[PDB]
Protein backbone atom coordinates (compact mmCIF):
# COMPACT_ATOMS: atom_id res chain seq x y z
CA UNK A 1 0.00 0.00 0.00
CA UNK A 2 2.65 2.37 0.80
CA UNK A 3 4.70 1.67 -2.42
CA UNK A 4 1.49 2.00 -4.38
CA UNK A 5 0.38 5.32 -2.88
CA UNK A 6 3.95 6.90 -3.26
CA UNK A 7 2.93 6.48 -6.61
CA UNK A 8 0.02 7.64 -6.75
CA UNK A 9 0.59 10.57 -4.87
CA UNK A 10 3.39 11.40 -6.94
CA UNK A 11 1.01 11.82 -10.19
CA UNK A 12 -1.64 13.67 -8.24
CA UNK A 13 0.64 16.25 -6.77
CA UNK A 14 2.59 17.28 -10.35
CA UNK A 15 -0.80 17.81 -11.58
CA UNK A 16 -1.78 19.89 -8.32
CA UNK A 17 1.19 21.47 -9.43
CA UNK A 18 0.58 22.22 -12.95
CA UNK A 19 -3.08 23.45 -11.88
CA UNK A 20 -1.04 26.49 -9.75
CA UNK A 21 1.42 27.52 -13.23
CA UNK A 22 -1.60 27.87 -15.05
CA UNK A 23 -3.53 30.06 -12.90
CA UNK A 24 -0.35 32.27 -12.16
CA UNK A 25 0.63 32.52 -15.86
CA UNK A 26 -2.54 33.80 -16.98
CA UNK A 27 -4.96 34.72 -14.33
CA UNK A 28 -2.78 37.12 -12.52
CA UNK A 29 -0.38 38.35 -15.19
CA UNK A 30 -3.07 39.74 -16.88
CA UNK A 31 -6.34 40.71 -15.15
CA UNK A 32 -5.90 40.78 -11.21
CA UNK A 33 -3.11 40.39 -8.08
CA UNK A 34 -4.11 37.08 -7.05
CA UNK A 35 -3.39 35.64 -3.72
CA UNK A 36 -2.50 31.63 -3.15
CA UNK A 37 -5.18 30.71 -0.57
CA UNK A 38 -7.69 31.30 -4.01
CA UNK A 39 -5.76 29.45 -6.78
CA UNK A 40 -4.97 26.07 -5.18
CA UNK A 41 -8.29 24.55 -5.98
CA UNK A 42 -7.06 21.55 -3.56
CA UNK A 43 -9.95 19.39 -4.67
CA UNK A 44 -7.67 17.60 -7.26
CA UNK A 45 -5.65 15.26 -5.16
CA UNK A 46 -8.55 14.22 -3.53
CA UNK A 47 -10.71 13.29 -6.41
CA UNK A 48 -7.67 11.30 -8.15
CA UNK A 49 -6.91 9.61 -4.81
CA UNK B 1 -44.08 7.94 10.84
CA UNK B 2 -42.68 7.02 14.15
CA UNK B 3 -38.98 7.39 14.38
CA UNK B 4 -35.41 6.84 16.83
CA UNK B 5 -32.62 8.48 17.45
CA UNK B 6 -29.79 6.07 17.39
CA UNK B 7 -26.94 6.51 19.64
CA UNK B 8 -27.71 2.71 20.34
CA UNK B 9 -30.38 0.59 20.35
CA UNK B 10 -32.72 2.53 21.74
CA UNK B 11 -32.50 6.88 22.82
CA UNK B 12 -35.60 8.97 22.68
CA UNK B 13 -38.73 8.77 20.03
CA UNK B 14 -39.79 11.17 17.86
CA UNK B 15 -42.09 11.56 15.23
CA UNK B 16 -42.13 13.14 11.50
CA UNK B 17 -44.17 16.46 12.35
CA UNK B 18 -40.44 18.04 14.02
CA UNK B 19 -39.71 20.03 11.29
CA UNK B 20 -35.69 20.71 11.14
CA UNK B 21 -33.18 22.29 8.58
CA UNK B 22 -32.66 18.64 7.86
CA UNK B 23 -32.84 14.69 9.62
CA UNK B 24 -31.18 15.09 12.89
CA UNK B 25 -31.91 14.40 16.36
CA UNK B 26 -33.37 16.95 18.08
CA UNK B 27 -32.82 16.57 21.40
CA UNK B 28 -28.86 15.56 20.76
CA UNK B 29 -28.40 16.61 16.84
CA UNK B 30 -27.33 13.37 15.97
CA UNK B 31 -27.15 12.42 12.13
CA UNK B 32 -28.73 9.27 11.80
CA UNK B 33 -32.29 7.99 12.88
CA UNK B 34 -34.46 5.04 12.25
CA UNK B 35 -37.55 3.28 12.10
CA UNK B 36 -40.11 2.39 14.46
CA UNK B 37 -41.33 -0.91 14.79
CA UNK B 38 -45.26 -0.57 14.16
CA UNK B 39 -47.50 -1.81 16.77
CA UNK B 40 -49.39 -4.18 14.67
CA UNK B 41 -50.07 -7.59 15.89
CA UNK B 42 -47.59 -10.31 13.48
CA UNK B 43 -48.22 -14.10 13.47
CA UNK B 44 -45.30 -16.22 13.29
CA UNK B 45 -45.75 -20.21 12.46
CA UNK B 46 -43.34 -21.53 15.27
CA UNK B 47 -41.78 -24.02 12.74
CA UNK C 1 -25.17 -17.43 19.80
CA UNK C 2 -27.45 -19.11 21.84
CA UNK C 3 -27.34 -22.33 23.22
CA UNK C 4 -29.62 -24.53 21.52
CA UNK C 5 -32.71 -26.12 23.44
CA UNK C 6 -32.45 -29.27 22.47
CA UNK C 7 -29.73 -31.88 21.01
CA UNK C 8 -29.64 -32.07 17.35
CA UNK C 9 -29.19 -35.64 17.13
CA UNK C 10 -31.49 -37.04 19.55
CA UNK C 11 -34.39 -34.80 21.49
CA UNK C 12 -33.16 -34.90 24.72
CA UNK C 13 -33.20 -30.67 26.50
CA UNK C 14 -29.56 -29.95 26.75
CA UNK C 15 -30.04 -26.05 27.35
CA UNK C 16 -30.49 -26.03 30.90
CA UNK C 17 -27.73 -28.11 31.91
CA UNK C 18 -25.63 -25.06 30.31
CA UNK C 19 -25.59 -22.57 32.93
CA UNK C 20 -24.08 -25.30 35.71
CA UNK C 21 -22.04 -27.07 33.34
CA UNK C 22 -20.13 -24.04 32.07
CA UNK C 23 -20.05 -22.43 35.78
CA UNK C 24 -18.51 -25.53 36.99
CA UNK C 25 -15.87 -26.56 34.37
CA UNK C 26 -14.71 -22.32 34.92
CA UNK C 27 -14.59 -22.98 38.56
CA UNK C 28 -12.19 -25.89 38.09
CA UNK C 29 -13.70 -29.03 37.99
CA UNK C 30 -13.25 -31.62 35.30
CA UNK C 31 -15.43 -31.51 32.76
CA UNK C 32 -16.08 -35.03 32.24
CA UNK C 33 -17.15 -35.49 35.81
CA UNK C 34 -19.27 -32.46 35.65
CA UNK C 35 -20.95 -34.17 32.33
CA UNK C 36 -21.50 -37.00 33.68
CA UNK C 37 -23.11 -35.85 37.11
CA UNK C 38 -25.70 -33.81 35.15
CA UNK C 39 -26.73 -36.95 33.62
CA UNK C 40 -25.35 -36.30 30.03
CA UNK C 41 -24.16 -40.11 28.65
CA UNK C 42 -24.25 -39.82 24.88
CA UNK C 43 -21.64 -37.84 23.26
CA UNK C 44 -23.78 -36.74 20.77
CA UNK C 45 -25.40 -34.55 23.80
CA UNK C 46 -21.86 -33.97 25.11
CA UNK C 47 -20.61 -32.10 21.82
CA UNK C 48 -23.83 -29.70 21.77
CA UNK C 49 -22.17 -28.48 25.50
CA UNK C 50 -18.21 -28.93 24.44
CA UNK C 51 -18.43 -26.91 21.77
CA UNK C 52 -21.05 -23.53 22.12
CA UNK C 53 -19.75 -20.69 21.51
CA UNK C 54 -21.61 -17.64 23.76
CA UNK C 55 -22.06 -14.85 21.20
CA UNK C 56 -24.89 -13.36 22.29
CA UNK C 57 -23.01 -11.47 25.10
CA UNK C 58 -21.09 -10.14 22.47
CA UNK C 59 -24.06 -9.16 20.20
CA UNK C 60 -26.19 -7.62 22.91
CA UNK C 61 -24.30 -4.84 22.38
CA UNK C 62 -25.05 -4.01 18.75
CA UNK C 63 -28.44 -4.35 18.86
CA UNK C 64 -30.36 -3.56 15.72
CA UNK C 65 -32.28 -0.30 16.68
CA UNK C 66 -35.44 -0.42 14.94
CA UNK D 1 16.75 -27.88 24.91
CA UNK D 2 14.05 -26.40 22.99
CA UNK D 3 10.68 -28.56 23.60
CA UNK D 4 7.55 -28.09 21.29
CA UNK D 5 5.78 -25.63 24.53
CA UNK D 6 9.12 -23.28 24.14
CA UNK D 7 9.34 -22.90 20.47
CA UNK D 8 5.31 -22.35 20.54
CA UNK D 9 5.93 -20.11 23.15
CA UNK D 10 7.98 -17.82 20.47
CA UNK D 11 5.34 -17.78 18.19
CA UNK D 12 2.76 -17.02 20.03
CA UNK D 13 4.74 -14.03 21.35
CA UNK D 14 5.63 -13.23 17.77
CA UNK D 15 1.64 -13.19 16.90
CA UNK D 16 0.64 -11.12 19.90
CA UNK D 17 3.83 -8.36 18.61
CA UNK D 18 3.09 -8.63 15.38
CA UNK D 19 -0.97 -9.00 14.40
CA UNK D 20 -1.88 -10.77 10.97
CA UNK D 21 -1.98 -7.43 8.42
CA UNK D 22 1.53 -6.25 9.94
CA UNK D 23 2.91 -6.07 5.81
CA UNK D 24 0.00 -3.25 5.29
CA UNK D 25 0.42 -1.53 8.70
CA UNK D 26 4.21 -1.18 8.30
CA UNK D 27 3.82 -0.14 4.84
CA UNK D 28 1.70 2.39 5.36
CA UNK D 29 3.03 4.21 8.06
CA UNK D 30 6.07 4.46 6.62
CA UNK D 31 4.67 6.08 3.86
CA UNK D 32 2.81 8.67 6.08
CA UNK D 33 6.35 9.36 7.51
CA UNK D 34 8.67 9.34 5.01
CA UNK D 35 6.71 9.62 1.37
CA UNK D 36 5.00 12.41 1.64
CA UNK D 37 7.86 14.73 2.39
CA UNK D 38 10.10 12.84 0.08
CA UNK D 39 7.57 13.61 -2.63
CA UNK D 40 7.15 16.99 -2.04
CA UNK D 41 11.10 17.56 -1.77
CA UNK D 42 11.81 16.17 -5.16
CA UNK D 43 9.43 18.83 -6.41
CA UNK D 44 11.35 20.93 -4.74
CA UNK D 45 10.04 24.28 -5.64
CA UNK D 46 6.90 25.86 -8.49
CA UNK D 47 8.80 28.11 -10.71
CA UNK D 48 6.90 29.68 -13.84
CA UNK D 49 7.96 32.00 -16.97
CA UNK D 50 7.38 34.84 -14.64
CA UNK D 51 10.71 36.10 -14.49
CA UNK D 52 10.67 36.08 -10.70
CA UNK D 53 7.55 34.19 -9.45
CA UNK D 54 8.40 30.93 -7.88
CA UNK D 55 6.97 29.24 -4.56
CA UNK D 56 9.13 27.19 -2.07
CA UNK D 57 7.11 24.70 -0.50
CA UNK D 58 7.82 23.34 3.23
CA UNK D 59 6.36 21.07 4.95
CA UNK D 60 3.33 18.65 5.37
CA UNK D 61 1.44 17.22 8.02
CA UNK D 62 -2.19 15.24 8.66
CA UNK D 63 -5.01 16.30 10.87
CA UNK D 64 -7.55 13.29 12.20
CA UNK D 65 -10.05 12.54 9.71
CA UNK D 66 -12.75 14.76 9.53
CA UNK D 67 -15.35 15.81 7.35
CA UNK D 68 -16.98 19.03 6.59
CA UNK D 69 -20.88 19.34 6.65
CA UNK D 70 -21.45 21.18 3.31
CA UNK D 71 -19.42 23.96 4.79
CA UNK D 72 -20.50 24.05 8.54
CA UNK D 73 -17.00 25.97 9.49
CA UNK D 74 -15.10 23.84 11.16
CA UNK D 75 -14.72 20.37 11.19
CA UNK D 76 -15.95 17.44 13.30
CA UNK D 77 -14.11 14.53 13.79
CA UNK D 78 -16.26 11.00 12.97
CA UNK D 79 -15.70 7.22 13.43
CA UNK D 80 -15.44 4.43 10.71
CA UNK D 81 -19.02 3.68 12.06
CA UNK D 82 -19.98 6.74 10.84
CA UNK D 83 -18.16 6.25 7.59
CA UNK D 84 -19.95 3.09 6.88
CA UNK D 85 -23.48 3.94 7.33
CA UNK D 86 -23.53 7.75 5.72
CA UNK D 87 -21.67 6.27 2.85
CA UNK D 88 -18.70 8.97 4.21
CA UNK D 89 -14.89 8.24 3.16
CA UNK D 90 -12.70 8.01 5.91
CA UNK D 91 -9.94 10.57 5.50
CA UNK D 92 -8.11 13.10 6.92
CA UNK D 93 -6.87 16.51 5.63
CA UNK D 94 -3.26 17.20 4.41
CA UNK D 95 -1.83 21.22 5.43
CA UNK D 96 1.22 22.17 3.15
CA UNK D 97 3.00 24.94 4.08
CA UNK D 98 4.33 27.35 1.12
CA UNK D 99 6.46 30.17 0.88
CA UNK D 100 5.15 32.47 -2.13
CA UNK D 101 8.24 34.41 -3.35
CA UNK D 102 8.47 38.03 -5.99
CA UNK D 103 11.84 38.40 -7.05
CA UNK D 104 13.65 37.28 -4.13
CA UNK D 105 11.83 38.09 -1.38
CA UNK D 106 10.86 35.79 0.71
CA UNK D 107 7.72 36.82 2.08
CA UNK D 108 5.20 35.34 4.90
CA UNK D 109 5.15 31.40 4.67
CA UNK D 110 1.30 30.35 4.39
CA UNK D 111 -0.13 26.76 5.28
CA UNK D 112 -2.42 25.52 2.83
CA UNK D 113 -5.04 23.41 2.56
CA UNK D 114 -4.33 20.87 -0.48
CA UNK D 115 -6.37 18.11 0.08
CA UNK D 116 -7.99 14.50 1.72
CA UNK D 117 -5.71 12.14 2.40
CA UNK D 118 -7.59 8.03 2.78
CA UNK D 119 -6.98 6.54 6.49
CA UNK D 120 -5.93 2.54 6.85
CA UNK D 121 -7.71 1.49 9.84
CA UNK D 122 -5.35 0.60 12.55
CA UNK D 123 -2.43 2.48 11.14
CA UNK D 124 -0.43 5.37 12.91
CA UNK D 125 -2.87 8.30 11.79
CA UNK D 126 -6.53 6.37 12.76
CA UNK D 127 -7.55 7.51 16.61
CA UNK D 128 -8.89 4.45 17.09
CA UNK D 129 -5.12 2.20 17.34
CA UNK D 130 -4.87 3.44 20.54
CA UNK D 131 -8.41 2.46 22.31
CA UNK D 132 -9.23 -0.03 25.07
CA UNK D 133 -11.61 -3.08 24.23
CA UNK D 134 -14.39 -1.51 25.93
CA UNK D 135 -13.96 1.83 23.91
CA UNK D 136 -13.81 0.30 20.93
CA UNK D 137 -17.32 -1.02 21.82
CA UNK D 138 -18.94 1.85 22.35
CA UNK D 139 -18.20 3.56 19.25
CA UNK D 140 -19.55 0.44 17.60
CA UNK D 141 -16.41 -1.09 16.26
CA UNK D 142 -15.60 -5.19 16.45
CA UNK D 143 -12.69 -5.58 19.33
CA UNK D 144 -11.27 -8.36 17.23
CA UNK D 145 -11.51 -6.72 13.98
CA UNK D 146 -7.40 -6.66 12.41
CA UNK D 147 -7.73 -3.26 10.27
ZN1 LIG E 1 -30.77 11.49 20.24
ZN1 LIG F 1 -28.18 -36.20 21.99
Amino acid sequence: AGDLFTSLFRVAFKAFVKDLVYQLEKSKVRGRRLSLTALVRADIITERI
Amino acid sequence: AKYRCGKCWKELDDDQLKTLPGVRCPYCGYRIIYMVRKPTVKIVKAI
Amino acid sequence: MIIPIRCFTCGAVVADKWEPFSNRVMGGEDPEKVLTELGVNRYCCRRMLLSHVNIIREIIHYTRPI
Amino acid sequence: MLDTESRWAIAESFFKTRGLVRQHLDSFNDFLRNKLQQVIYEQGEIVTEVPGLKIKLGKIRYEKPSIRETDKGPMREITPMEARLRNLTYSSPIFLSMIPVENNIEGEPIEIYIGDLPIMLKSVADPTSNLPIDKLIEIGEDPKDPG
